[PDB]
Order: C-alpha cells, then structure tokens, then sequence
C-alpha cells in the first residue's frame, strides 16, 4: 500500500504508506478500569523493545472486553519441542550456544525494566539456531478453593513463588522478579542437558513443598551427574536464596567459561 | 482372608452385577439429569437417571484437554474397575467421553461423603468412626490383595455411604494414565498426603494409612486438625501429627489413630496390624446401627 | 489486525495466525543478486538506535524497500534550530546513541554507507539512525561533508557507486562530521564550489584547516581528528568511540 | 581604454532601445524554438518573446529552494539590467516558473567557443587574440563598474554571434545565486585556479588564470591536463602549470598564457599588464575577419 509522497531525494521518492504483514494474536477475555491503565503503561515499554533474541512486539488492540496482544509470528519450534525430539543432537556447544542466545534476551529485558514472569522452554522459539523469546509480561494482567497447576510450569517456579500460593489469591500478587525469572532459566538450562523435566510428575501438592522447601532441587542437582561446571550454572540459577541467584549479566560470562 | 464375604453382602454384590449386566454401553443421550451431588479439583458429579434401565447413578465429569490417544488409555484402564467387586467399594457402570469431558458412572451412595456427613453431623461418634475404620482397612486391602493398586487419594470426601449401612471408597488410582493427567493439576485448601510423598520419598500403601489416620481425627473433632498451602504441606512434613482430646476419645482409639500417623512409613502400622489391632478387635464385634444413624442424623 | 487459523491453546486464551496493518515508510527505485543476500540479513536486525526493516518487494520496473516510519526530527533540523539547546552532555549522549547502532550494524558486517544528520531521528531523545546499505557528477556540499578522502578521491564520472572505496572505517568518518555538526550547528567547509571541495576533501588540507582555526575544545576536538584521520587505518572502531565519548568533560 | 567605439556605441544603443520594448517577462509570453544545450543544472533554450518579436536565449535553473531566497536571486539578478558592454551578453529579465528560475537573455548564435571547438578541431592563435582581449575588457568591466568578478571563465561561457562580437555569461552576479547552485555540480575539466581550488583567498586573478588555461585548451583542441577529478584537481594544484607547443604558436603568445598560468596569483599577471602586453598590443592592430571565419566555420 503506497501512500502520500514525504519529500524528495537523490534515491528515488520516500512516501508513508501501510505495510500487511503475518504476525500472532492472543486473544484475553476481560472480567476495574485502573487494570487497563496499567496495561497501557507495559504495552508502551513493550513497543520499544528491539532485540534479536526477544520477539517483536507489534501492539495492542484493547476492545472490551477482547483483548489482543500482536507479535511478529515465530517461525520454528518451540525449545520444549525441540529439545524432546530424539533426531535433535545436542552437546555442550550447542547447548551452551542456544543458553547464551537466551541470556542475551533476558539480560535485555531487564535492563528496559521488563521481568519476563514466564520464562520457559514453550515461551522460546528456535528457528535453524536463530533463537527468540515471546511472552514476556503477560501475568500481571487482571482477566478471565482450588490452584489450577501444571507439572510443566511448577519445573519453572521459583520457591518464594509458591511459597506464597494459596487458593484464592490472585496470580498477580505472586513475587515474580528478575531472580525469579533466573531461576526459570535454570530449568530451561536443565532441559537443555536432560532433555526432560526436572520434577517427576506427581501430586501438585508435593511439587509445592518440595520446590518452596528447596529439598527437591537439592536432590536433582545430587542424583543427575551432570559436568561439575554446567552443575555450578544450575545450582547458581537454582539458589534458595533469591538473592544470591545471578543476573543474566553474570550469566553470560558463568557460560561463556564452560568447557 | 479379611475379605470373607457375608451372605447379605454377596446377595447384594450378586445383585448388583445382575442389575449391572442390563446397562451396556454408555452415552450422552442414555442420561437425564437429576441433581448436582458436589464438585472439586477438576470434577463435578451430578445425580443422574440412566434412561434405557431406570438406574440411578452417579455421573463424575473430568474435563481434561488431552489427546484421544491417551484418552481411550483412559477409558481402557478404567474398565478393571468391572473386576473391582467388594462390600467395600463403589460399583463403575461404565466410562465413556462427550464434549471435551469423560464421564464415569458409578454406583450412587445416596449417603454422600463422609465430608458432607461432617458438614451436617459436627462430629462423627467413636463407634460410627470404628466401622469406617474397618470399611477403609478392609476396602484397602481388596485393592492390595485383589488388584495390586494403592487407592492414593483417601479422605472423607473419597469415602461414600448410603442409607443401607454400607461404607465405600471411591475415587482411587485404577488408571495409571488418568492419574499422571490430572493428580499434578489441582491443589485443595486441606492436604490428606502423607510426609513421604510431600518429600516426594517412594509410598506404599502406607501413605493410604496417613490419610485415613487424618480422615479419623479430622471426623472425630469436627475440625481439620492441621493460610498459604505451602505452610500446611511444611506442617505435616516437620511438625508433630495430629492427635485426638484427651478425656473424650478411648485410648484404643487415640492408639489407633497415632499408630496410622507415624511420620516413618516404615514404623507405621500396616494393615494387618491394624486389622488385628484393639480398636478394631472391639469396633467389629460390636453392634452399631449405622444404618439408623446415618438417616436420622442427615435425614433419609 | 484480520484474524486467522487458530495456532494452539494455553493458558494465556488463544493464539491465532494473523496479519497486521502498520506504518510504514516506503521508498521506491528504479534499475541485483547481493540485493537478495542482504535484505535477507537487513530484515533480522533488531537494535533500537536503528530503524526497523521490514523488507523489500521487487515489481520491475520499482524496487521498494519498506522501514518503520520515523516521528521526530531528523539530526540535520534539531542541530540547526535556534530553540535547539545542546551541551556537552546532550551532544554526547546524542553520539553515543548513534554510535551503539553503528556499532551493531558494524557487528553483523553491515556498512551503512550513507552515514548523516539527515539520515538520523531525533524524538525528545530517541536517537534513530536510517536508511543502511543503500549505495556528469552531481554532488550536494551536504553529502561532501561526510565522505572520507578516499571516496572522493575515487571519484570520476561514469563510474558507479557500486565501485566507491565504502567501509567501516568511512562510516566513521561520516560519523566525525555528525558529530561535528552537534558542536558547530553547521558544515565543518563553507559553501563553495564543488571542486574545491573535493581537493580540500581528498589531500586531507580540508578538515586539518577545520580542525586548527575552529576554536573546539581539546577533547571535543581529539574526537574530530581521529574520525577524520586521513589515513583510514587510523580512524578509531565505533566500539572504541563509545570509550572515548564517555570519557569527555 | 575600455571606452567605446562607435560601431559599438550604436549597436549598443539599438540593443537597449529595443529592450526598452519588453517589459514584464512571463512564460506564457515565451514560444520555444529549440535546445541550445545544457550544463551545470541548466539548460538554454532559444525562444521567441510574443509581446515583441525578439528572440532569445533562456536558461532555466531547477532549483529547490524556498521562496524568500528565490525572490532575493531574481532582486539581485537585476543588476544586469546594468551590465552593458560590447564584451558582456545582454540581459532581458529574469523570473520563476514551476520550480525553475528563468535567465532571459541575449541570443549569441554563435553558441560559445566551447561549441566552435568542437567543430573548429582548434581555433588559431590571431583569433584567440581578438578572443583574449574581449575577456579582459569584459572582466576589467565588471571590475570597474561593478566591483565583481566573472568565477566562471572557460569556453562554454565565452559566445560569439556572426556580427564578430565576443561576449561574457554565466559570471556572478548575484551572491545567493552563487551559494544555491555551486556546490551542485561538478564536470570532467576544471578551469579553477589553484588558489581557489586550496580554499584560499581568491580575486580576479582567479579569472586570468582561467583564461589562460582556456587559450592553451582553444589552441592545441584538447583539455591539456590528461581520470579521477581529484588526480585533474591535485594536478591543478601541486604540478606545474600547462604551457603551449614551442614551434607552433608564436612566443609572444607563448609568454602571454604563461604570465596568465602562475600559480601565485601574486606573481600571475593582473588585467592592466596583459592589456598592454606584446600578444595584446599585436592582436589588437590586426585586421582579421572573426565574423566572416566563425561564420566560414561551424557554417552559416
Ligand atoms: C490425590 N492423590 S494423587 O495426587 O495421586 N492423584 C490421584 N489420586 C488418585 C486417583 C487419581 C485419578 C483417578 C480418579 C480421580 C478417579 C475418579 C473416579 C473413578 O471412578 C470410580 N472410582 C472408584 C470406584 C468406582 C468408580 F467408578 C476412578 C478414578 O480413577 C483414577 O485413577 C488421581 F489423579
Ligand atoms: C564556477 N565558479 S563558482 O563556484 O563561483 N560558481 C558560479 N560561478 C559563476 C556564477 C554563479 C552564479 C550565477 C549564474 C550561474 C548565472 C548564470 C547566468 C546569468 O545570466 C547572465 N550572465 C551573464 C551575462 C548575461 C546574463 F544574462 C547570471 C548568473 O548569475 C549568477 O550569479 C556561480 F554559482
Ligand atoms: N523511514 C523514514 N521515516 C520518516 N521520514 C523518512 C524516512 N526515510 C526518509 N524520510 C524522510 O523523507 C525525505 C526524503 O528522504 P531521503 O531521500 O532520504 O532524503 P534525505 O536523505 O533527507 N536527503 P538526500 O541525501 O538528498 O536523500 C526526508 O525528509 C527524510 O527525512
Ligand atoms: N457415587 C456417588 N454418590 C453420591 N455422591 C457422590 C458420589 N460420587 C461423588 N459424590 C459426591 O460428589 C462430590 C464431589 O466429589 P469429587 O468431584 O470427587 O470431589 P471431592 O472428593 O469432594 N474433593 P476433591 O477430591 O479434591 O475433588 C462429593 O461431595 C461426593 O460426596
Ligand atoms: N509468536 C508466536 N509465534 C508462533 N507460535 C506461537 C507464538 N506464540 C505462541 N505460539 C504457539 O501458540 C500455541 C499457544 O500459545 P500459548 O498460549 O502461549 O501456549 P504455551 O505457552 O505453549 N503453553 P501455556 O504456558 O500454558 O500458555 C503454542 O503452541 C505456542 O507455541
Ligand atoms: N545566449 C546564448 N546564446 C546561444 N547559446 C547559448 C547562450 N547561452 C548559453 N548558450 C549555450 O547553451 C549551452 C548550455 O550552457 P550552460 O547551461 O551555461 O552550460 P555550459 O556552460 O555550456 N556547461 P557548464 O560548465 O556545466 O556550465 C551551451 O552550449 C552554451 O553555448
Ligand atoms: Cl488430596
Ligand atoms: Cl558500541
Ligand atoms: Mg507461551
Ligand atoms: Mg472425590
Ligand atoms: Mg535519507
Ligand atoms: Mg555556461
């Protein structure tokens, strides 16, 4: 679509014009006012965001009570996918490689101030090495006696996290943080060595205390004999102390030194 | 041997495998619905009448967004609840899937649970509690000896009565495939699990024994006898068990319960020491009307 | 914003293929085969000191070449306003955005080759930079100011651009007159003829005489001499200029 | 010196008696008759005022510029209307036309000696003198009665017309004119002094210098300097200036264009040494029929 001319030049003319182009819609269902505020606030910051490692945020189309979240379509499959495909080869550079792509995109994010809250192995797209993050600031969004789950998620959460989960309480008022979205890369760098979860699958109830009491990583950074340095990388990300978790900053170097 | 069957109670199974054998495949369009009995963790249960036969029976709905691979798993693992036949445990009609959601039809206890006879009685009586006891041990054991499964989800809302006296578990382990699709779904306000498999530890049977342990003092005071859930499940991990008053319950009683909530699951009580335990030496040749109880206290 | 093929469900509602109408800018030539190779790596860049490549369709006999529309003022407009307060904080700041996109570009082995203040956006501080990779004699005075001594000394008439000495270490120097522009709010040559400044741009006497009578600071002034050395191999990487830029009173 | 002949007074007089009878010049009033040719972002055309019935040549400039600086170029244009030499090419009016500014001028049909060159192979050396003395008496015109100088001697922008005069274009005259449209365009010969080239201060020195490098190109038919412009310019600059062939020319024409080629424009002879110069004071004795071999030579 070619518009109204804006100026001349040495190199042909320059006019404005509008562009049609595949991208990826989510739709929400929404249930006050000052929540939508607070989405525009975000979705501002989010416009902003230019990094080859995180995925482009297009807009918002905020027609009540439909919400619409606009990225750029992500060729490729998910690293859940990925990773679980037995005719994919993995190794240390590889998978060390794909860590780095995914540490250059959260260090990203939160030097804009942006926490991603969902950082996991569904929410990166990989594309022939071409590595990309999506979904990032969707649970502090206010929309449509008993937790609702997943096995896949729980692998993600850091203990303060779930810690504080209660029937009842909203998901928004859950401590997300740039330590706990770490703490979510340490599952997706254990996926990347053991190609699986790091929980067996089992009762909700004994994933919550063995991921708020810390006992449940201990074990898997005791049973699964991984490299004595990717280990530190886990049990770095991994740590019970939120704040003695590393940024992704620090990351890249902690990677960047492996064998 | 404990599973001896009595003449009232094999007349019964008997009728009920002849009433049973008249039903043939289940379908959507067979069901008229009735009631709503209750909901919970991914499952609600209506009161519905079966319209070829003129059965009453209970309908669970689990919505699940499964692939039809494993849902016929499903499906399939669940018809070993045909060979599942006991006094003890509630009859399955038959399984089937409609609209996103699978059905399983089972036996209705026009009693309810356990949990809504609590709701409505404020406490259930030492004696009453004596013949749950047995229902649930003996219950226990027919899936240990006759079908090699563990029931994993015991509490009172799992344990069904009717106005025939009889005290049945349902909702158990049969199927491998449902349990890995819903069990790390939903998490309750109350947590009936036993410390060994909050700590995620290889559980037996003995964790059945926790629970039932837990069901009986949460039964007898009225109360849960244990808030952010991760507080409670560290509760019953590190913190002393539950235990009943003092002057009120009998000490065979207080020793009954104590011996199912050892936090060791090897130091525990089994199930054959329970059976020959004395709560239960004294519960079982006593006479109780439970029949009678049950009726008058929630009304039939 | 139509609609399209559901992809998948989630917690998070329901995700759909779609297709979107956006802004864009859209320039438009007429005439191959490095075209294809470089539009392919111009369409992943992705920094937001540079402008957002869409992509290029190609329907002889036009050649368009679609970016983000950019809101604000070009570099070349808010130096030279009056109103326009700048300092030594603010040019630096100013620089340092331009440099981190030249910078990356640099970094995925793009040459901009066209380096200016008009090529540059300026919105209440967002810093953009435009219009990468994109290269009888009609020469704008503009135009001259940027181009490195070896460009125009390669300079003849009926050869093609295509030939231009273009690289890196030019970009730098093209980066020296912006960042002269930001201290002098002018052309570093008076308007003459175009003649003149080719000679004066090609022996290097040019930016040596700016250099001298100009009364800029040491600091100021040192950034200056090393973007427009005369020997390309002693132009300072963009890298190496953010070092240098921090460090300035 | 520089006073006037009568042949000239008169046809002086005639010319602005006739151009007492145009007035107000608008593109309407214009009828194109062909394309003289173009250069340097204008192109000339021979036209015909309707008004009157006088031809003219008209160059048309395309410049982008504000409208404000547009109405200061067509102000200071006037100053031709003061312009009046036997040696400087008439000036008609001057105004803007969708985008392009329009110099209507004196119509030389003898096109300028850059053309005559072209089809000439070279001009001899008795010519190039009666050339010589028409550029400095057109720039020591300008000097003294306008205190401007040409900027922009070459062959191109010396014109002759079958009546055997010898004129001056494109020079100056308007400052905004000079800054709008001179750093634009650049060609493939360069007729810059060396000074002007260095950006150093510059006179009418400047413009001897081209005249002389314009007589040894008019002499030998080719530009004498060989290529990148820069190597022409630096040339220009640093390398020894260009002189004629020994044995042709003769040496009084040799020391004339070498007095006018010194790159110190200090050292370079100014317009009052050549005009009494020995190629001066012969050329201008002699009797030789520029009319009829201009004519005799591209063909009229
Ligand atoms: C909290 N403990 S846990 O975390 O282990 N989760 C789980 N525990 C135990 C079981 C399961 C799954 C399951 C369920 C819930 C289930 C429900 C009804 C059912 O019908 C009848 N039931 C008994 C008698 C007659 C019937 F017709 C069969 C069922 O069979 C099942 O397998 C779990 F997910
Ligand atoms: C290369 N040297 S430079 O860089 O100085 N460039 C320049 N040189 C010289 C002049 C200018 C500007 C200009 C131009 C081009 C011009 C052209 C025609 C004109 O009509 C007549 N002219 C003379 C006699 C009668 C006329 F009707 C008036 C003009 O008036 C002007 O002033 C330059 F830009
Ligand atoms: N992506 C863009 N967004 C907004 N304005 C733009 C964009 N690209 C070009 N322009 C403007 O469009 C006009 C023409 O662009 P352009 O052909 O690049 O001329 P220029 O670069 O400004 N000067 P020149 O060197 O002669 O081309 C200018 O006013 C630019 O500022
Ligand atoms: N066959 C039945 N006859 C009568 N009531 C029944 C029957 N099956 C289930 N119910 C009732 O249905 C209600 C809901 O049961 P259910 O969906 O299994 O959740 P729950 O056991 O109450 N708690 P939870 O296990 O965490 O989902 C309970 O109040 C039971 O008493
Ligand atoms: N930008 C995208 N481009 C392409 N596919 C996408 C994109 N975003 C999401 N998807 C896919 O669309 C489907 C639904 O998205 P989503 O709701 O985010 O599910 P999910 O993240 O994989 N699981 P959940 O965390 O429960 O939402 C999944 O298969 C995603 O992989
Ligand atoms: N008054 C005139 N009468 C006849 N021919 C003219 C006249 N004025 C200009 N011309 C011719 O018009 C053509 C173009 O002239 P012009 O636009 O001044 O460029 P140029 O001087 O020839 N080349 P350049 O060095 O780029 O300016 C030349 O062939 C001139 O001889
Ligand atoms: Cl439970
Ligand atoms: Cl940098
Ligand atoms: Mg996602
Ligand atoms: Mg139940
Ligand atoms: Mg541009
Ligand atoms: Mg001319």
């Amino acid at each position: 679509e070619l518009g109204e001319p804006i100026g001349q030049g040495r190199w042909g003319r320059v006019h404005r014009g509008r562009w049609h182009g595949e991208v990826a819609i989510r739709l929400l269902e929404m249930d006050n006012q000052d929540h939508l505020k607070l989405f525009k606030k975000e979705v501002m910051n989010y416009r902003q965001t230019r990094h080859e490692n995180v995925v482009l945020f297009m807009g918002a189309c905020m027609n009540p009570p439909h919400l619409a979240i606009i990225t750029s379509f992500c060729k490729g499959r998910t690293l859940h996918s990925f990773v679980r495909d037995p005719k994919t080869s993995l190794d240390i550079n590889k998978t060390r490689q794909i860590a780095q792509e995914i540490i250059k995109g959260m260090g990203y994010l939160h030097a804009k101030g942006i926490v991603h809250k969902d950082l996991k192995s569904k929410n990166v797209f990989y594309d022939n090495g071409k590595v990309v993050i999506t979904d990032f600031g969707l649970f502090g969004i206010s929309g449509v006696n008993q937790l609702k789950l997943s096995h896949d998620w729980l692998c993600y959460l850091a203990p303060e996290i779930v810690r504080e989960m209660t029937p009842g309480k909203d998901e928004d008022q859950l401590p997300f943080s740039k330590a706990a979205d770490v703490y979510a890369f340490g599952t997706v760098w254990y996926e990347l060595q053991a190609r699986d979860w790091p929980l067996k699958n089992q009762a909700a109830e004994a994933s919550i205390w063995q991921i708020g009491s810390g006992e449940g990583m201990k074990r898997v950074l005791t049973s699964v004999s991984l490299g004595k340095e990717v280990s530190e990388i886990l049990s770095a990300c991994w740590a019970f102390d939120l704040q003695e978790r590393p940024s992704f900053s620090l990351l890249m170097d902690m990677l960047e030194k492996l064998p | 041997e404990e599973l001896e069957l009595d003449e009232q109670q094999r007349k019964r199974l008997e009728a009920f495998l002849t009433q049973k054998q008249k039903v043939g495949e289940l379908k959507d369009d067979d069901f008229e619905k009735i009631s709503e009995l209750g909901a919970g963790n991914g499952g609600v249960v209506f009161k519905v009448s079966h319209k070829p036969s003129g059965l009453v029976m209970a309908r669970k709905l689990i919505h699940l967004e499964i692939k039809p691979a494993i849902r016929n798993q499903i499906i399939r693992e669940l018809q070993v609840l045909h060979e599942c036949n006991s006094p003890y445990i509630v009859g399955f009609y038959g399984a089937f899937y409609s609209d996103g959601e699978i059905s399983i039809c089972m036996e209705h206890m026009d009693g309810g649970s356990l949990d809504q006879v609590l709701k409505k009685a404020g406490r259930i009586p030492e004696q009453i509690l004596g013949k749950v006891s047995i229902a649930v041990i003996k219950g226990l054991t027919y899936l240990r000896e006759k079908h090699k499964i563990m029931h994993r989800d015991v509490k009172p809302s799992n344990i069904l009565v009717n106005s025939r006296g009889e005290i049945k578990l349902c909702d158990f382990g049969v199927s491998g495939q449902l349990i890995d699709s819903m069990a790390n779904s939903f998490v309750g306000t109350r947590s009936y699990m036993s410390p060994e498999r909050l700590q995620g530890t290889h559980y037996s049977v003995q964790s059945d024994i926790w629970s039932m342990g837990l069901s009986l003092v949460e039964m007898a005071v009225g109360r849960y006898p244990i808030m952010a859930i991760f507080e409670l499940l560290d509760y019953i991990v590190n913190e002393p068990p539950p235990k009943l008053p003092s002057g009120v319950f009998s000490l065979e009683f207080q020793d009954f319960v104590n011996k199912c909530l050892i936090k060791n699951p090897a130091e525990r009580a089994d199930l054959k020491q329970l059976m020959v335990h004395a709560f239960i030496k004294r519960s079982d040749a006593e006479e109780v009307d439970f029949a009678g109880w049950l009726c008058s206290t929630i009304g039939l």
